[PDB]
């Protein structure tokens, strides 16, 4: 789930 | 306090606005005809979707519209998380947990704000440019129509609730922070968080739609119908890329529905 931790950080 | 309880639910419903272009209360005005800007273009069968390619995109035609429907929920799981990131408390949780809260509630939400796009003729998309008919969509060949349908299904006894933005807003928040989802670390934290949210629902809901006292129960009995959707949805879903040779799935998509026992 790295894309889901991507967007989770970032912004 | 009550007072802080109204103060939380205007801060999602702000940041509800933020997130998502597209709010029930603009979708129901151009729904409905009461908007003055260029109405959507209607799709209602092959030749209509062709004349419209222009104005919604920025068997072939099955597998073509299941693949809007795939771009449109990638933008959407990116829309949801942005507005996650808002609920007080959650971008404090364990990561592990935030991805594990998204990655079983994503589809739920998506779920429950189509409804906000459709009655019971069709669906707005393309941020509310085009109008694609209940019908035209259901008629799609196997096993794709039955995709499609559900969705329709669900919307047209949800819609019948009359919930505005304001409402759903929580609603979402709620669903959301579940602490009982597959896999999470730390329950308590976002039990805490749950709790507090469910408490200003009910609050809304008392407020807002103080002829209808059953509201509430019958929210929190949707949620629990959204899991036994999603469900439904996962299979049909893989026997899609299971039965249809040329089907790819979005990585993000993949990712969500990957160990989704
Ligand atoms: C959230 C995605 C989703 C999931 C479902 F399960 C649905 C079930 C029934 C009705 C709509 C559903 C939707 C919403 N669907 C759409 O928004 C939706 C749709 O609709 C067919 C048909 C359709 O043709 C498109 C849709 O959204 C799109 C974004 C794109 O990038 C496209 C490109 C560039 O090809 C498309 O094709 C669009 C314009």
């Amino acid at each position: 789930h790295k894309i889901l931790h991507r967007l989770l950080q970032e912004g | 306090e009550s007072a802080d309880l109204r103060a939380l639910a205007k801060h999602l419903y702000d940041s509800y606005i933020k997130s998502f272009p597209l709010t029930k209360a603009k979708a129901r005005a151009i729904l409905t005809g009461k908007t003055t800007d260029k109405s959507p273009f209607v799709i209602y069968d092959m030749n209509s979707l062709m004349m419209g390619e222009d104005k919604i995109k920025f068997k072939e035609v099955a597998i073509r519209i299941f693949q809007g429907c795939q771009f449109r929920s990638v933008e959407a799981v990116q829309e949801i998380t942005e507005y996650a990131k808002s609920i007080p408390g959650f971008v404090n949780l364990d990561l592990n947990d935030q991805v594990t809260l998204l990655k079983y509630g994503v589809h739920e939400i998506i779920y429950t704000m189509l409804a906000s796009l459709m009655n019971k003729d069709g669906v707005l998309i393309s941020e509310g440019q085009g109008f694609m008919t209940r019908e035209f969509l259901k008629s799609l060949r196997k096993p794709f129509g039955d995709f499609m349908e559900p969705k329709f299904e669900f919307a047209v006894k949800f819609n019948a609730l009359e919930l505005d933005d304001s409402d759903l807003a929580i609603f979402i928040a709620v669903i959301i922070l579940s602490g009982d989802r597959p896999g999470l670390l730390n329950v308590k934290p976002i039990e805490d968080i749950q709790d507090n949210l469910l408490q200003a629902l009910e609050l809304q809901l008392k407020l807002n739609h103080p002829e209808s006292s059953q509201l509430f129960a019958k929210l929190l009995q949707k949620m629990t119908d959204l899991r036994q959707i999603v469900t439904e949805h996962v299979q049909l879903l893989q026997v899609i890329k299971k039965t249809e040779t040329d089907m790819s799935l979005h990585p993000l998509l993949q990712e969500i529905y990957k160990d989704l026992y």
